[PDB]
């Protein structure tokens, strides 16, 4: 595994970062389309649901970077 | 012939064999290293909004 | 591709350090009028047969080719100069400064207090080497003198 | 002599639309000289569109680059002309960096505008490279004086 993190990560450092961004901004989109084509699978509903759970990742740490996300303890 | 007693380099030629290369202006060092640098700060600062340490080192709740 | 940048730098510090042990003018070697031959035999242009409108032609012809062969001695001596400042980047000193980059560990992470410092040694060098001190006038002394002449009614 | 009537730089017309009358006029468009002439300004209309770009930021949009082509700014010019944009400028880099995305962004863009807008920052290369700027001067000395020569051979 770690060898394979170091080939993929030697062959991305290789690229320009406007490739990088579109390549990962086409993979990311395209594979948001295969799963918003998918209505009614369980799998496709919690796959955009954890995508929505992410997102509220991010935001919860815009919200306060010192402490982490919010935990309701 | 008169003209065969003038310099036979043009003033085209001397402008394009003098000025050859565009020239590094100072500033491009100081812009690309700070919208680099700003990426620096963002991943890895404490206090940014967009950190990478809570994606790399997770939490212990 | 470092060990490549770091031979180019010796080797244009190479080029000013053989430039200045000549103590050459700058302009002179990229000016290809410098090694243009003023004094060729300069081909007579009614011994060459020529017809009503070949004359310019053959002007340009003339002018072309002699400024070709001022273009390929200018090559020639960037050649034998190339070859010379080689010959001294080899046996060279590489004290460079390094690129300041902001400092960041393998596990830690970076300060505000070391980027803003790396961008001070940026903006640092947005100073020119050799500058004219232009005196910009404070507030304070136009504020002292324009009293001053609000005093005498001016 | 048509177009031949005033001097290189004291048209009303820009330089690089002179060259260009110029170049017509003394030459039909199948010589060499018509070519490079053209190729000339080319390359000053190149230098006319860079100082536009650098003075539109101060003059405005009606710049009138021709009185600068001909007669550049003094340094007390360029001094009197960092001075009258510096509140404007001060204004703008404060509103810029209240709307940065980072403190660090903020501190570079204030940091910027620190060392930019002192004018004893602005680089002269008659003050940082005297040798090259005189050098930059007898570059067209010199074509002035192969005209006056070819004018006392004839």
């Amino acid at each position: 595994i770690e060898a394979e993190a170091a080939s993929i990560l030697d062959r991305h450092l290789a690229k320009p970062v406007a490739q990088i961004r579109k390549e990962q901004a086409s993979a990311y989109a395209s594979l948001l389309k295969r799963a918003e084509t998918a209505k009614g699978a369980k799998w496709a509903e919690k796959y955009l649901e954890d995508v929505k759970a992410v997102q509220w990742f991010d935001a919860s740490v815009a919200e306060a970077p010192a402490s982490g996300p919010k935990v309701a303890a | 012939d008169r003209v065969l007693s003038l310099p036979a380099v043009s003033k085209n030629q001397v402008l394009e064999n003098v000025f050859h290369t565009a020239p590094k202006a100072p500033v491009e060092h100081l812009e690309k290293m700070v919208s680099a640098n700003s990426k620096v700060y963002d991943a890895l600062n404490l206090q940014s909004k967009r950190v990478l340490i809570w994606q790399v080192k997770p939490a212990l709740f | 591709k470092k060990q490549a940048t770091e031979n180019l730098m010796k080797l244009l510090q190479a080029y000013k350090d053989i430039g200045d042990a000549k103590s050459e003018p700058l302009l002179k070697n990229h000016n290809p009028r410098t090694f243009e031959d003023r004094d060729y035999p300069v081909p007579d242009f009614r011994t060459q047969n020529l017809k009503a409108g070949d004359v310019p032609k053959f002007f340009d012809t003339v002018i072309s080719t002699r400024a070709s062969a001022a273009i390929a001695s200018k090559d020639k001596f960037w050649a034998g100069r190339k070859t010379e400042a080689e010959a001294a980047s080899a046996k060279a000193s590489a004290a460079f400064p390094r690129v300041a980059v902001p400092e960041w560990k393998k596990g830690k992470t970076v300060s505000i207090e070391n980027l803003n410092t790396v961008t001070d040694k940026y903006a640092a060098a947005l100073v020119p080497k050799r500058k004219l001190a232009l005196p910009v006038l404070p507030e304070g002394v136009k504020k002292a003198v324009e009293d001053f002449a609000a005093s005498v009614g001016q | 002599l048509g177009p031949q009537m005033e001097a290189l730089g004291a048209s009303d017309l820009l330089l690089s639309e002179q060259i260009r009358v110029i170049t017509e006029h003394r030459y039909t468009p199948d010589r060499l000289q018509y070519k490079e002439g053209m190729k000339l300004a080319d390359k000053i209309a190149a230098q006319e569109a860079a100082l536009k770009e650098e003075l539109k930021v101060i003059y405005g949009d009606n710049v009138d680059v021709k009185h600068f082509q001909a007669s550049p700014r003094t340094p007390v010019q360029q001094l009197f002309d960092s001075l009258k944009n510096a509140a404007a400028n001060k204004e703008r880099a404060a509103k810029e960096a209240a709307a940065a995305a980072s403190p660090y962004l903020a501190y570079a863009v204030t940091k910027k505008q620190e060392v930019q807008a002192d004018p004893s920052n602005i680089p002269f290369d008659e003050v940082l490279y005297p040798q090259l700027s005189e050098e930059l001067l007898e570059l067209e000395l010199s074509d002035i004086r192969e005209d006056e020569i070819a004018l006392e051979k004839a």
